[PDB]
C-alpha cells in the first residue's frame, strides 16, 4: 500500500520535472526552416529470392553487403550494388524475428521463436557458413539483436528483459529488467556506451551498457513500441509503434518533443531510421507503404510505394548513400 | 517489485533535464550541418 | 473487305487486351506466380496473333499470284500461331484442373520449372501440328485456304484434335470444376450455384462460340458440297469470329483474376 | 503514462449491487476497445466483459450475462460496470482493461500479471 | 577484379540453385500453427516445438507454440504464410473454454489472421460426456443460452450418443462458429471437429480440412464461389 503509493508519487514527479523543461515545442520552433519538400525515392532495385515473408534487415559498415532473414528459414547475404547473392544460410528454426550484422564484416545473428541469437560466422577457413555460438538463454521469444562489437552482442527478448551476451564465454554477462510486456526492438548509439529499448508496455527505456541500469524510463505512447532508433548525434531517438504514430525523445530533455502523425494513418509502425542527416525519418508502416517523415518540422515529405504485404523492417546505410525495406511479400526493395 | 520501481524511478528523478529549444536547436543545428553531408535529401 | 477491316480491329483489340495483362504480372508481386506464366503465354500467344497471325491470314483472303510453297507456308504459319492460343487455352484448363483435384500437392506436382515446361509442350506441338501439311499431307498459283491446305486434314486431324479435343476436356474438365465449386459452396446456395456455372459456361461458352463456327463449315464442306459454299462475307463471319477468341482471351480469363483487377 | 484508475469497489452483500468506475488517462480512450478483467481468491485471472470502440458491439460471460451491464464515456475517458445481484462467486480484483491495438477488434489481454495496458484493480468483497 | 565480380556471380548461381531447389520442397510442404491451452489435448494429436509428417505424399509442418509465454500479440503475427490454424480446446474446462472462446475471438478477427482457415478440435469429447451425464457443473450456469437452445437438425451424433451430451456436444460448436460468422468476408472457414485422445484419425481430418481450404483458395482465385 505504502510502496504502492510513493511509487505512483515518482511517476507523477518525473512528469512535472520534464514539463518544466519543455519551454517550447520541437514543432513550434522548426516552423521557420524551409523542409526537405517534394521527395521521391525511386526503386533501385529489387532483391527477389526470400520464400516466405521477410521478418528483419539490417545493414554493414561497409555500406554495401545487407542481411536479411526471413519466415522460410533462409538468412540471405546479398550485395547491394550488384543484386547478388554473397551468401544463403540455412536456419535452425524456420521462425525468425531479427537478424544483425557485425560492425567488423566478420559475424552475423539472428534469431525469433526458437529464443536463440544465433551468430553465424561468414569468414570461415574451412569453406561453408557455419555456427560461431548459440546464445540460448531466454525464456521467450528473441526479438532484436544488435553487435557492440565481434566480442560482444546485445539482445531483447520475449522474456520481458533485454541482456548483453559475450559469444567468446557463451554466456550473458549483463541482464536489463525493468520492462512490463515482451520487448521488440533496441538500438545502439554511435559511441556503443548505451543502447534503447522499445517495448509493448510502451514505454522506452535507455540502458547503460557498462553500468547495467536503465538510466531513464521515456513514456509517449499509447500501444506496443515495435521498433527503436538512435539519432545520428546520439542525443535522441525515434519509436514506431502500434498507435499509428511516431515518437522523438531527447536524452538531455527527457520527454517526448515530438509526435509525427497522420489521421489518415490507423495503422501501426514496424521499422523506424533516420538517414546521416537526422532529417528524413523513415518509418515502415503496416498498410504496405513507408511514409517519409521530416523529423525537423513532422510533416509527410514523401512515401514508398511498392510492396503487397506489409513492410516489416528498414534500415539504412552508415555512410547514408542507400536505404532499404525488406517485406512480407519476400521482395526486399532498395532506395537512394 | 514495488521497492525495485520506486529505486528504479528514485534513480531516473535525477537527470540533467535540458530545455526544448536548446535540445531542438542542436538536433535542428545538426540536420543543416549534414544535410549537405551526401544523404538521401539530394541525390548523387 | 468486311474481314479486313474486322481482323485489324481483332488485331488492335487483341494487342491492347494482351500487353495490358503481361503488364500487370510484371508490375505487381502477388499475380506472378506460376498461375501467372499459364495465363501471359496466353496472352503471348494473343499478342502473336495481333502481330503475326492477322496480317498473314489478310493475305490469304486476297489471293495473290506467288509460289505454292511460299503460299502453303503463310496458310500454315497462320494455323499454328492460331493453334498456339487454343493449347495454351487448354493448357490452363488443365492447370486449373490439377490445383483443384490435386489441391495439397499441387505446389510439388506443378512447379515454375515444369509450367515453362508444359508452355514448351503447348507450342512446340502447336509447331509441330500446323506444320504437317508442309510435309505430306498437301495437295499441292491463287493463294486460297481451301485449295492449298486439304479439307480432309481439317476434319480429321485438325478439327479433332485442334479443336474438339480442347473443347471436350474443357467442357469436361470445367463440369468436373463445378462439381467441386457444388462440393465447396452448399457446405459454405442457389444464386452461388448459378453464378459458378455460368462463369464457367463464360469460359467455356466463348471458345465454343469463337472456333466451332469455322470449323462446322470445314465439316460441311467436306463431307457433302452438293449444297454451295458459304458466301465470302459468312466465311469472313466465321474466321473474324475464330481469331475474336484471341480478343475475349484477356476477358474470360486475366479480368476474372481478383488481382489483375486492381492493376489495370 | 498509459495508467487507468479503477474507482470504486469495495464491500457488499450478496444479491445487492455495485458500480464500478475506471478513470482512463494517456491516451485516446474512444479507439480502443475496453473490457473487465476479474481475478477470485486463489485463482487465475478470466475475462468478464468487453465493450467496442463506438459502444455497440457488447458481449459478456455467461456467469455474469444479464447481471451485469459495462458502458463508456468516450468523452471524458473512462469506462463503467454496473453490477447488479452479486452472488458469493463474484468476489474478485476487477480490473479495467484496454485491448492493445486500437482500430480492431482482437484481444491478447487476461496475461499473467505482465500486461501494461492495465490498472492496479479494486477489491470487491461478497459476504453475509 | 574482372574475375573476382564473375567468381561471386557463378557462386551465387550455386546459391540460387540451392535456393530454387529450397523453394521446391518449402511450396510444397505446408506449416500449420497448432496452439491450444493448458490441459487441453495439444499434446495428444501432434512436448515437441515442430512435427514433420507425410501423408498421402504431402509433407506438413506442424508447429507448436509452447515455449515462449502467453503474451501473443506480437509472436502469433509470424504465422500469416501458415495454411491453417489448428486450434484446439478443452471441451469439459467450462470456467477455461470461455477463454478459448475470447481466444478465438482474437485469432479470428486479427487483421494478419484473418485469411487463416481455423481447423478446431474440440478435445476431450468422450470425457465432455462424462460430465454432461452427471450434471454436477450445469452448462446453464456458465452458459444461460445453453437452456434456450435445441439441438441442430443437421447434426449427425455417433450411434449409443445420448441426446443430452448431443445438445451439449453441437452448442460448443455455437459459440465458435458465432464468431466464425459474425466475419460477412468468406476470406477462411472454421472446421470443427469432435475429438478425444485415444480417437487416433485426427491427421486425416486435418488433410480433409487442409483440401477444402486451399481448394476454397484456387476457387476464390478464379471468382468461381
Ligand atoms: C487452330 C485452328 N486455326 C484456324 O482455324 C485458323 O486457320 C484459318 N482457316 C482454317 N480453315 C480455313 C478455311 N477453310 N478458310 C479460311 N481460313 C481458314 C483461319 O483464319 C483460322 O484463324
Amino acid at each position: 500500500d505504502q510502496l504502492r503509493q510513493e511509487a505512483e508519487q515518482l511517476k507523477n514527479q518525473i512528469r512535472d520535472a520534464r514539463k518544466a523543461c519543455a519551454d517550447a515545442t520541437l514543432s513550434q520552433i522548426t516552423n521557420n526552416i524551409d523542409p526537405v519538400g517534394r521527395i521521391q525515392m525511386r526503386t533501385r532495385r529489387t532483391l527477389r529470392g526470400h520464400l516466405a515473408k521477410i521478418y528483419a534487415m539490417h545493414w554493414g559498415t561497409d555500406s554495401r553487403l545487407l542481411v536479411s532473414a526471413s519466415q522460410d528459414g533462409k538468412l540471405i547475404i546479398w550485395d547491394s550494388y550488384t543484386t547478388n547473392k554473397v551468401h544463403a544460410i540455412p536456419l535452425r528454426s524456420s521462425w525468425v524475428m531479427t537478424c544483425a550484422y557485425a560492425p567488423s564484416g566478420n559475424y552475423v545473428a539472428c534469431g525469433g521463436l526458437d529464443n536463440i541469437c544465433s551468430i553465424y560466422n561468414l569468414k570461415t577457413r574451412e569453406g561453408n557458413v557455419r555456427v560461431s555460438r548459440e546464445l540460448a538463454g531466454h525464456t521467450g521469444y528473441l526479438s532484436c539483436c544488435r553487435f557492440l562489437d565481434d566480442n560482444q552482442i546485445v539482445t531483447s527478448s520475449g522474456d520481458t528483459t533485454c541482456a548483453l551476451w559475450d559469444i567468446e564465454t557463451g554466456q550473458q554477462t549483463t541482464t536489463f529488467t525493468g520492462h512490463t510486456g515482451d520487448v521488440m526492438s533496441l538500438s545502439l548509439a554511435p559511441d556503443t556506451r548505451l543502447f534503447v529499448s522499445g517495448a509493448c508496455d510502451a514505454s522506452a527505456k535507455l540502458w547503460d551498457v557498462r553500468e547495467g541500469m536503465c538510466r531513464q524510463t521515456f513514456t509517449g505512447h499509447e500501444s506496443d513500441i515495435n521498433a527503436i532508433c538512435f539519432f545520428p548525434n546520439g542525443n535522441a531517438f525515434a519509436t514506431g509503434s502500434d498507435d499509428a504514430t511516431c515518437r522523438l525523445f531527447d536524452l538531455r530533455a527527457d520527454q517526448e518533443l515530438m509526435t509525427y502523425s497522420h489521421d489518415n494513418i490507423i495503422c501501426g509502425i514496424t521499422s523506424v531510421s533516420f538517414s546521416k542527416s537526422g532529417r528524413l525519418l523513415l518509418a515502415g508502416y503496416d498498410d504496405f507503404n513507408c511514409n517519409v517523415w521530416d523529423a525537423l518540422k513532422a510533416d509527410r515529405a514523401g512515401v514508398l510505394a511498392g510492396h503487397d504485404n506489409r513492410v516489416s523492417c528498414l534500415g539504412v546505410t552508415d555512410d547514408g548513400m542507400a536505404v532499404a525495406t525488406g517485406s512480407w511479400d519476400s521482395f526486399l526493395k532498395i532506395w537512394n | 517489485q514495488a521497492r525495485k520501481l520506486v529505486e528504479q524511478l528514485k534513480m531516473e528523478a535525477n537527470i540533467d533535464r535540458i530545455k526544448v529549444s536548446k535540445a531542438a536547436a542542436d538536433l535542428m543545428a545538426y540536420c543543416e550541418a549534414h544535410a549537405k553531408e551526401d544523404p538521401l535529401l539530394t541525390p548523387v | 473487305a468486311v474481314y479486313i477491316t474486322v481482323e485489324l480491329a481483332i488485331a488492335v483489340l487483341a494487342i491492347l487486351g494482351n500487353v495490358l495483362v503481361c503488364w500487370a504480372v510484371w508490375l505487381n508481386s502477388n499475380l506472378q506466380n506460376v498461375t501467372n506464366y499459364f495465363v501471359v503465354s496466353l496472352a503471348a500467344a494473343d499478342i502473336a496473333v495481333g502481330v503475326l497471325a492477322i496480317p498473314f491470314a489478310i493475305t490469304i483472303s486476297t489471293g495473290f499470284c506467288a509460289a505454292c510453297h511460299g503460299c502453303l507456308f503463310i496458310a500454315c504459319f497462320v494455323l499454328v500461331l492460331t493453334q498456339s492460343s487454343i493449347f495454351s487455352l487448354l493448357a490452363i484448363a488443365i492447370d486449373r484442373y490439377i490445383a483443384i483435384r490435386i489441391p495439397l500437392r499441387y505446389n510439388g506436382l506443378v512447379t515454375g520449372t515444369r509450367a515453362k515446361g508444359i508452355i514448351a509442350i503447348c507450342w512446340v506441338l502447336s509447331f509441330a501440328i500446323g506444320l504437317t501439311p508442309m510435309l505430306g499431307w498437301n495437295n499441292c498459283v491463287a493463294c486460297l485456304f481451301e485449295d492449298v491446305v486439304p479439307m480432309n486434314y481439317m476434319v480429321y486431324f485438325n478439327f479433332f484434335a485442334c479443336v474438339l479435343v480442347p473443347l471436350l476436356l474443357m467442357l469436361g474438365v470445367y463440369l468436373r470444376i463445378f462439381l467441386a465449386a457444388r462440393r465447396q459452396l452448399k457446405q459454405m446456395t442457389l444464386q452461388k450455384e448459378v453464378h459458378a456455372a455460368k462463369s464457367l459456361a463464360i469460359i467455356v461458352g466463348l471458345f465454343a462460340l469463337c472456333w466451332l463456327p469455322l470449323h462446322i463449315i470445314n465439316c460441311f464442306t467436306f463431307f457433302c458440297p452438293d449444297c454451295s459454299h458459304a458466301p465470302l462475307w459468312l466465311m469472313y463471319l466465321a474466321i473474324v469470329l475464330s481469331h475474336t477468341n484471341s480478343v475475349v482471351n484477356p476477358f474470360i480469363y486475366a479480368y476474372r483474376i481478383r488481382e489483375f483487377r486492381q492493376t489495370f | 503514462q498509459v495508467q487507468l484508475q479503477e474507482s470504486g469497489g469495495g464491500l457488499v452483500q450478496p444479491g445487492g449491487s455495485l458500480r464500478l468506475s475506471c478513470a482512463a488517462s494517456g491516451f485516446t480512450f474512444s479507439n480502443y476497445k475496453m473490457n473487465w478483467v476479474r481475478q477470485a481468491p486463489g485463482k487465475g485471472l478470466e475475462w468478464v466483459s468487453d465493450i467496442s470502440q463506438s459502444g455497440a458491439s457488447i458481449s459478456y460471460t455467461g456467469s455474469v450475462k444479464g447481471r451485469f451491464t459495462i458502458s463508456r464515456d468516450n468523452a471524458k475517458n473512462t469506462l463503467y460496470l454496473q453490477m447488479n445481484s452479486l452472488k458469493p462467486e463474484d468476489t474478485a480484483v476487477y480490473y479495467c482493461a484496454r485491448c492493445p491495438a486500437p482500430f480492431t477488434r482482437d484481444c491478447f489481454d487476461v496475461t499473467s500479471t505482465t500486461y501494461a495496458y492495465r490498472g492496479q484493480g479494486t477489491q470487491v468483497t461478497v459476504s453475509s | 577484379q574482372r574475375n573476382e565480380e564473375k567468381a561471386q556471380r557463378e557462386a551465387n548461381k550455386k546459391i540460387e540453385k540451392q535456393l530454387q531447389k529450397d523453394k521446391q520442397v518449402y511450396r510444397a510442404t505446408h506449416r500449420l500453427l497448432l496452439l491450444g491451452a493448458d490441459n487441453s489435448g495439444k499434446s495428444t494429436i501432434v512436448g515437441i516445438f515442430e512435427t514433420k509428417f507425410q501423408v498421402d505424399k504431402v509433407n506438413f509442418h506442424m508447429f507448436d507454440v509452447g515455449g515462449q509465454r502467453d503474451e501473443r500479440r506480437k509472436w502469433i503475427q509470424c504465422f500469416n504464410d501458415v495454411t491453417a490454424i489448428i486450434f484446439v480446446v478443452d471441451s469439459s474446462d467450462y470456467n477455461r473454454l470461455q477463454e478459448a472462446l475470447n481466444l478465438f475471438k482474437s485469432i479470428w478477427n486479427n487483421r494478419w489472421l484473418r485469411t487463416i482457415s481455423v481447423i478446431l478440435f474440440l478435445n476431450k469429447q468422450d470425457l465432455l460426456a462424462e460430465k454432461v451425464l452427471a450434471g454436477k457443473s450445469k452448462i446453464e450456469d456458465y452458459f444461460p443460452e445453453f437452456a434456450r437452445y435445441t439441438t441442430p437438425e443437421d447434426a449427425t451424433p455417433e450411434p449409443g450418443e445420448d441426446p443430452r451430451v448431443t445438445r451439449a456436444k453441437y452448442f460448443i460448436r455455437d459459440e465458435f462458429l458465432r464468431i466464425s460468422t459474425a466475419s460477412g468476408d468468406g476470406r477462411h472457414y472454421c472446421y470443427p471437429h469432435f475429438t478425444c485422445a485415444v480417437d487416433t484419425e485426427n491427421a486425416r481430418r486435418i488433410f480433409n480440412d487442409c483440401r477444402d481450404i486451399i481448394q476454397r483458395m484456387h476457387l476464390r482465385q478464379y471468382e468461381l464461389l
